[PDB]
């Protein structure tokens, strides 16, 4: 009885992980391509004149 | 004293073993519920697991 239930419950956890991971994953890809557009929007010593 | 020992071991040996009997038959009940409930539950997790 618990062991089906825990087999059922692992591989949903496995497909949880790749939701959660895939989440992770393309909301930090926008958010590094948004960074690259930000600075390369201003320029090297721009942004390092402006921090 | 001959009567008193076998009335007295009379006396507790038969609600000892009225206990004894009564109980043996609670085991054999309790391990068939105890068959019965599993298969129950076997096929109540199975169901709710899909």
């Amino acid at each position: 009885r618990v062991k089906k239930v825990r087999e059922m419950e692992l591989i949903y956890a496995r497909a949880q992980l790749e939701l959660e991971v895939s989440k992770a994953q393309q909301l930090a890809n926008v958010e590094a391509k948004k960074f690259k557009e930000m600075t390369e929007a201003l320029g090297p010593g721009t942004i390092r004149d402006l921090a | 004293a001959m009567s008193m020992a076998v009335e007295s071991t009379g006396n507790a040996k038969a609600e000892a073993e009225s206990r004894a009997e009564a109980a043996r038959i609670e085991g054999e009940g309790s391990v068939l519920q105890a068959k019965l409930k599993a298969q129950a539950l076997a096929i109540e997790t199975e169901a709710e697991l899909e």
